């Protein structure tokens, strides 16, 4: 099995390791979404998990802000639990001891919190023991 | 309720046409009785309150020009009988409480019925006439720390003082409390006490006052108990029983509470 | 691409990922897409707040699974009083405010708040009622638990092991619906605070109306000196009533105890030491009736001799143990020539946890560390005759696993001693438990070491700890000291202070709990020529402020006589100069006066005074603390903006 990103560069894939997805087993192999390096990403990745054991695995999310969007924005289109958890655990990471505006400055975020909201808010999450 | 019973913590107990009045003593509050409230409620009506300078109290609610003599303890004695309708009380107090009830009995003969002080003394500073308390030599030493310690407080530090660190080994025990509360309303208390005489108005209290002491105690020597009966206007029972330290009605209760219940009881004086 | 820009589905399972209430919270405020994921995505709350002022709920948690009621204030308050027809509403608000909970934890003080608040649900799976004050008097027993019997739901598991009641509730209860008891499937009966344990016939009836469960813990009445102690028949008879049992823990009360004496057979006045009522033909038909148990505990504090042909029959008849802890279980491990035995033959255990083994020696500890090859939790307390040898070469043994060590009381292994021992997985040990003993007779760096904890006497310094071995920890984040031992026959400590000045020789520690509720001394009135309770407050409370916790929980010492734990001038003082403090919890009382000491920290959060302990003050009149004093003080703190 050969596969095809969606600017044109092909790429081979062993497999067994292809049903991982269930989408792709479920279902050459004309998928447009994955593009290069992130299918190249999935594949292997799926590869070693058929046999470090999570070294492997968080080194392995070592990628940046766009690598690893485009990697769970994929690996939504193949349905891949595994994938999806370790991805999102570090999207996750991210947002430990950060302030509002911190993770605004991370992830572009612009404000929409009016003053009052924002009071609002805090009052709501004083009820909660942090 | 009333902003006097929140503001005091007043409790009420038990049943009965008679009211008991339990006054702790400075530095202690109103669970120091932990031990005699179970013997009263079953034929007395029991009151508990916290006095203002109590650390259950609230900080804000401490007056310094009001609680700098003991007429502002005796007055708020006062507005809490009169808040809670009761007249002709036993009032038991522990020491320099009691002196407070005995003022506030000058004041209103009529809401009081009796008097049970537990180490009692009308003054705190022995004179050169008058050997009823402790040298103004040694309390100074216990103004210093707690001047020390508010000091300390003042400037963001920790109050590090203890009534341990005193030499006397009778001013440890004695003013062991008086490190219970905020520093200031401490120094204000302790002060207030210093500078305490009722020997002039002993005369004037009618109402009869039971004494209970302790056995060769190194605290309040047991003279104080002959002068408070030679000097008291009405009549007056001293018993001395065979315990120890500041507080024996929680620290020893199978010998001090027999008493307080005995002298509760019999009327006679 | 823009974050915000995905689809909301994956945005949610990233949001799931947040478990830190702190950074969910920060989260929370970013935008208003944040704070709706966010909202929808919280699945366990912690409520925090007063009693006074629980209709200003929020109802933003509408998704929220599990809630815990436990720690609202005044703490261990009742939240439904009987005497007013109000708190009706209470239940229809939490209802309301949090409609999707299944797993629930709530103070049980009295009846009515049961009544209320447990029917709220009818969905509910998980309860967890917690009481540390006295038990209210009812006219029979079982009566406070037979309001959870709700007969529209099905309950499957309830943790009652900080539910203080009389041991014959449970049995009552459960004895009143036998549907109910068919729908558990965990049961933890597991409290310390139980004058004494089940009886065996208590046992019995627990086990018999329960047949469904898979997980069992309780603490039960071992000592055959009384009448109806647990015994061979009880065990026996939890084998045949519960054959799909996965976890089983059984101990003794006293074996749970806190303080080291309660249970120690050294330190016990002539306690114990008598053998108890089960023999190794019955630990091997329970066993032989237990094939899935995973994870066994049987803490008693009576010995138990010859057992380790028990515990080879476990290897065998249990494949799917991971988990062994045994208190007073001799001939554990006897090899001879190179032939394991014993517990040594369970080679899959991943932990395995020994008190008190007269039987065991270097030989023991060797034939543990080649049987039990896969273990990566090993604990040793109370062995008397192993060595710096046979722990060193057992660790070497497990090296590539061992991650979590505890070697406490043992007399041969000081805290150098151990530390010494502990060599060859110093690298590798992750937490770690060792007695701060410095007079025990007779590279360098923890790397991966995170936890520690502490075991002292009363009236030892903790300088020599870094002398010790305990030098280079560049991952330290929490440490934990204990401090036990009565100080009414002590006299004052020629050092003025404890030393937690110590403590800044590791730049990571930030959380740190100091627990000093085992010192028994004077509160307030010492005989004479006596130190009360609060020179040892500020004996082991100087330095503080000069390390940067974040998180602290202090245990204050206690009189027993009086039953007191009160905070104290030098205590507060101390504790005030800790200016980067997230988080203080103080597991005993303090007035008014004290408790305002804490508002000269500017970034406190969670303060609050926390008596989980058995018993706790009653009453207003019993203690210092007031409910007037907490809610001044929570108003005010929660008001510095």
């Amino acid at each position: 099995i050969v596969l095809k990103s969606s600017d044109g560069e092909s790429f081979e894939v062993e497999e067994a390791v292809a049903l991982e997805s269930q989408t792709i087993a479920h279902m050459g192999v004309p998928l447009p979404n994955v593009t290069s390096k992130i299918l190249a990403k999935v594949i292997e990745y799926c590869k070693r998990h058929v046999e470090d054991l999570k070294a492997w695995d968080a080194d392995f999310m070592k990628i940046d802000q766009a690598t690893l969007f485009e990697l769970i924005l994929a690996a939504n289109y193949l349905n891949i639990k595994n994938l999806l958890d370790l991805t999102c655990q570090t999207v996750a990471d991210m947002i430990k001891g950060k302030t509002p505006e911190e993770i605004r400055t991370t992830f572009n975020i612009k404000n929409d919190f009016t003053p009052e909201e924002e009071e609002e808010v805090r009052r709501e999450n004083q009820w909660a023991f942090e | 309720m009333s902003s006097i019973g929140l503001a005091h913590n007043v409790t009420i107990l038990g049943s009965g046409e008679t009211t008991v009045v339990l006054g702790h003593g400075y530095g202690t509050d109103q669970s120091v009785w932990k031990l005699l409230v179970p013997y009263l409620v079953d034929d007395y009506k029991v009151l508990l309150y916290d006095h203002m300078g109590a650390g259950t109290t609230n900080p804000d609610y401490f007056d310094f020009d009001r609680y700098s003599s003991l007429e502002g303890y005796s007055y708020d004695l006062i507005a809490i009988l009169e808040e809670f309708q009761v007249s002709k009380c036993i009032y038991v107090g522990h020491s320099m409480s009691s002196m407070a009830a005995a003022v506030a009995s000058i004041f209103r003969p009529d809401l009081f019925h009796k008097l049970v002080m537990i180490s009692p003394t009308p003054r705190l500073i022995n004179t050169e006439e008058y050997y009823g308390g402790f040298e103004q030599k040694v309390m100074d030493e216990t103004l210093r720390s707690l001047d020390e310690n508010f000091k300390s407080l003042s400037l963001g530090t920790a109050p590090l003082l203890l009534a341990c660190d005193l030499e006397s080994a009778a001013m440890q025990e004695y003013c062991r409390t008086l490190f219970n509360m905020r520093p200031d309303i401490a120094c204000c208390i302790t002060r207030m006490i210093c500078g305490l005489d009722l020997r002039p108005y002993l005369g004037h209290v009618t109402v009869p006052c039971h004494i209970i002491q302790s056995s060769n105690d190194i605290m309040v020597p047991v003279a104080v108990g002959e002068y408070l009966r030679k000097n008291l206007g009405g009549p007056s029972v001293v018993e001395v029983m065979p315990t120890e330290g500041h507080l024996p009605h929680l620290s020893m209760p199978e010998v001090t509470i027999p008493v307080v219940l005995r002298h509760i009881r019999q009327d006679i004086t | 691409t823009a974050l915000n820009d995905l689809p909301d589905v994956i945005l949610s399972n990233i949001m799931a990922g947040v478990s830190d209430v702190r950074s969910r919270n920060s989260a929370s405020l970013v935008c208003h897409k944040w704070y709706l994921l966010e909202r929808a995505t919280r699945s366990a709350l912690t409520l925090r707040g007063n009693i006074r002022d629980l209709f200003m709920l929020p109802t933003c948690f509408q998704s929220t699974s599990h809630l815990d009621l436990s720690l609202i204030s005044p703490w261990g308050h009742p939240l439904t009083s009987a005497a007013d027809p109000d708190s009706a509403l209470i239940g229809h608000l939490l209802r309301h405010a949090f409609p999707s909970v299944t797993s629930l934890a709530i103070y049980a003080r009295d009846p009515s708040t049961i009544h209320i608040v447990v029917p709220q649900w009818p969905d509910l799976e998980r309860l967890k009622l917690v009481r540390w004050h006295q038990r209210p008097q009812t006219d029979a027993a079982g009566d406070e638990l037979k309001l959870l019997i709700s007969e529209c739901g099905t309950l499957k598991s309830l943790d009652l092991s900080s539910f203080y009641c009389w041991t014959d509730d449970v049995p009552a209860a459960l004895g009143s619906c036998p549907t109910f008891a068919a729908n558990l499937k965990s049961l933890n009966l597991l409290n310390s605070s139980f004058s004494e344990g089940f009886k065996s016939d208590e046992i019995k009836a627990i086990t018999k109306a329960c047949p469904n469960l898979r997980e069992f813990r309780a603490s039960c009445m071992f000592d055959p000196r009384y009448i109806g102690h647990a015994g061979d028949e009880a065990l026996v008879s939890i084998s045949v009533n519960c054959p799909k049992l996965e976890i089983l823990h059984l101990a003794d009360t006293n074996a749970l105890s806190s303080a080291r004496s309660d249970f120690d057979p050294d330190e016990r006045e002539g306690l114990g030491q008598e053998e108890a009522k089960i023999n190794a033909a019955t630990l091997i038909e329970v066993f032989s009736g237990l094939p899935l148990l995973e994870e066994l505990a049987l803490d008693l504090c009576n010995n138990v001799r010859d057992s380790g042909p028990a515990l080879e029959v476990l290897n065998s008849k249990c494949p799917k143990l991971k988990s062994v802890k045994l208190g007073q279980f001799h001939g554990i491990s006897l090899p001879v020539e190179s032939k394991l035995d014993g517990i040594a033959l369970c080679q899959g255990l991943e932990s395995l946890s020994i008190r008190n083994v007269d039987d065991l020696t270097d030989m023991g500890l060797i034939a543990i560390g080649r049987g039990c090859y896969r273990l990566a939790k090993f604990e040793v307390y109370g062995c008397k005759k192993i060595t710096v040898r046979g722990m060193r070469t057992m660790a070497s043994l497990l090296r590539k696993t061992l991650v979590d060590v505890k070697i406490a009381a043992c007399k041969k292994l000081g805290a150098v001693q151990s530390l010494k021992a502990l060599e060859p997985i110093q690298d590798r040990v992750e937490r770690l438990h060792i007695d701060c003993d410095w007079d025990c007779p007779d590279d360098k760096t923890w790397a991966r070491l995170r936890y520690v904890s502490l075991w002292i006497f009363v009236g030892q310094l903790l300088t020599p700890l870094v002398a010790a071995g305990l030098n280079d920890c560049p991952e330290l984040e929490e440490i934990s000291i204990k401090v036990e031992g009565d100080c009414r026959v002590l006299s004052r400590p020629t050092v003025r202070e404890f030393g937690l000045t110590t403590l800044l020789n590791y730049p990571k520690l930030s959380r740190m709990h100091l627990d000093c509720g085992d010192i028994n001394g004077y509160a307030h009135t010492a005989p004479s020529g006596q130190m009360d309770l609060s020179l040892w407050e500020r004996f082991y409370l100087i330095g503080v402020g000069h390390l940067g916790l974040t998180e602290l929980n202090y245990w204050p010492p206690q009189d027993r006589d009086v039953n007191q734990r009160s905070l104290s001038l030098p205590a507060a003082g101390l504790l005030q100069e800790c200016n980067r403090l997230r988080k203080l919890f103080i597991h005993g009382t303090a007035h008014e006066h004290f408790m305002m000491f804490f508002l000269r920290i500017e970034g406190l959060r969670d303060v609050q005074l926390r008596a989980d302990y058995y018993p706790a003050p009653e009453n207003d009149m019993s203690t210092e603390m007031r409910a007037d004093s907490c809610s001044r003080f929570e108003v005010a703190l929660n008001r510095r903006q």
